[PDB]
């Protein structure tokens, strides 16, 4: 259950974020390919070389998911629904991937606002992403 | 914990540029704040309410530069890290009674004040060689 | 995430534990004890002995919890708001015993109500204790 | 996995009672109906849609009496756990790529569907037992 603190923090540390979304994604995804390799599993028909254009377009896939996570906070079941399906029905992702993900973008995060990433921030960040990942994984 | 020539060598460097006092102290510290239930076992350290009251704690930052010697010690000795890691083990086992889980949970926040610190520096291949060095340090202090 | 359908199922499971809550809570809380003797560490105040009449009336009050969690299952942030704060900013326990009392809750289940222990109810239940365990983990 | 004389008598004498050609296949099944993420390793077996097809499908019971079969012999050999399951360590992490956490979670289910055939015979000293067998087993395999 989120507080009402971290909501307004993830609010404005994502809002800082802004347009290099699509960049950070792409980033946050080729770190979790290269440290936690059983992840590539999911994309058998990917290219998951550095700098791949199809990494970089599913990387700002999954940055416009977040953004409309974000904006959508108190309401995520309902806003997140198609992905929710698609993640718990037809992929079946292990939940101990979504936690990869979002520490590499918690990574990805760090290493390019140090400014923004307080105490605070990273630990509000931590617990949206973890809501974020239990409506994903849920079935219903 | 089994590296590549490259992935030692590129860990050495950036650990060269680790400010120990500092970072040891703010991981810890991070930890404390982002995994309140952690604060059950430093409830000694003093007052740890507020994110600023757990970065300002004197005893929470020699904590953490103990806990960046110990990594230090692990990296040193990365082909014998259970042997490395078997008094510490046996003290967070039998006397702390401290979950494996929350080690990982330390190795991870770690991975992040690296990150905080270096930012370009740290790169996604760098990264990886770190997490696979934590995740050994983690598993051996689980044994 | 739940759906109506475990909804449901959890919520006849839970009526027909009935009036047995009470001894139910007690013996998942003896089996925590001694299947996990970690968990002891957050009760030293307590003889934790078998018959014991500490023991017995934690049980009842645990049973209890769940009966009003089950009643109130759609509004659970707003319902176990005392009892998250008991146990996040006062006790701060780790999510790993609520895990393992929700197995061991699982184990009295299935151990006393095998006719109600089908394959669908007990992912009901695994997924309602789930939601008790983020519940009363979370702070907010 | 280190068992007391009693415990081990205890564990050995309920293993006797156990019907491995169902309560595996159970065991199994129930796994699959309750964390639907594992069907990813198992969509060869087939229609694995409803709970009613996943405790009816003959490739679930025969892979659940393969499966006990493999837990027998950690019962026979609790001593030499982890070189009993280096074959299948190796299988299930460079073959198959099973997270370690699903291998306490199926110890967790079989050890939920031994209290349900037995009821009041097993017992809150029999199910700690059962719990540091399954526990040493996940253990070996995810070696
Ligand atoms: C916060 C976490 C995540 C978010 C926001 C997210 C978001 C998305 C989005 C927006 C799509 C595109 C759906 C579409 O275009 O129809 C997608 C697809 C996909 N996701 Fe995720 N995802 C997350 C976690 C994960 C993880 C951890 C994995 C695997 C380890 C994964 C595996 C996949 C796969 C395989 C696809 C299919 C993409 C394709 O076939 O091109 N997702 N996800
Ligand atoms: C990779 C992970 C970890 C490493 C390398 C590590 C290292 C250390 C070291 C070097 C000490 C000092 C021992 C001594 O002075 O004799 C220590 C003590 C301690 N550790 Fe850890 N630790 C880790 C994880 C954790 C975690 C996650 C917690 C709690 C959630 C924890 C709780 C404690 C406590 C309470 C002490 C004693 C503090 C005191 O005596 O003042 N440790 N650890
Ligand atoms: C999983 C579902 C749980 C429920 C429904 C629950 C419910 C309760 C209730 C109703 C109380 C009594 C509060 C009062 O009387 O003011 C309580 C207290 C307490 N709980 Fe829990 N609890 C759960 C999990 C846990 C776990 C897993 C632990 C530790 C491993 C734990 C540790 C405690 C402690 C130490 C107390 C204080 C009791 C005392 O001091 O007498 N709880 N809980
Ligand atoms: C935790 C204790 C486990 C034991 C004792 C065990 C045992 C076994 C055994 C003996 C086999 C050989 C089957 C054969 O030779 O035909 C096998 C294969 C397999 N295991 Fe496990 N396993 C365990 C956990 C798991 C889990 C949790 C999963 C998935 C979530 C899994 C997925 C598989 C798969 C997909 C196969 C291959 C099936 C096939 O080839 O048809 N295993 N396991």
């Amino acid at each position: 259950v989120l507080s009402p603190a971290d909501k307004t923090n993830v609010k404005a540390a994502w809002g800082k974020v802004g347009a290099h979304a699509g960049e950070y994604g792409a980033e946050a995804l080729e770190r979790m390919f290269l440290s936690f390799p059983t992840t590539k599993t999911y994309f058998p028909h990917f290219d998951l070389s550095h700098g791949s254009a199809q990494v970089k377009g599913h990387g700002k896939k999954v940055a416009d998911a977040l953004t409309n996570a974000v904006a959508h906070v108190d309401d995520m079941p309902n806003a997140l629904s198609a992905l929710s399906d698609l993640h718990a029905h037809k992929l079946r992702v292990d939940p101990v991937n979504f936690k990869l993900l979002s520490h590499c973008l918690l990574v990805t995060l760090a290493a390019h606002l140090p400014a923004e990433f307080t105490p605070a921030v990273h630990a509000s960040l931590d617990k949206f992403l973890a809501s974020v990942s239990t409506v994903l994984t849920s079935k219903y | 914990v089994h590296l590549t020539p490259e992935e030692k060598s590129a860990v050495t460097a950036l650990w060269g540029k680790v400010n120990v006092d500092e970072v040891g102290g703010e991981a810890l510290g991070r930890l404390l704040v982002v995994y309140p239930w952690t604060q059950r076992f430093f409830e000694s350290f003093g007052d740890l309410s507020t994110p600023d009251a757990v970065m300002g704690n004197p005893k929470v930052k020699a904590h953490g530069k103990k806990v960046l010697g110990a990594f230090s010690d692990g990296l040193a000795h990365l082909d014998n890290l259970k042997g490395t890691f078997a008094t510490l083990s046996e003290l967070h086992c039998d006397k702390l009674h401290v979950d494996p889980e929350n080690f990982r949970l330390l190795g991870n926040v770690l991975v992040c004040v690296l990150a905080h610190h270096f930012g370009k520096e740290f790169t996604p291949p760098v990264q990886a060689a770190y997490q696979k060095v934590v995740a050994g340090v983690a598993n051996a202090l689980a044994h």
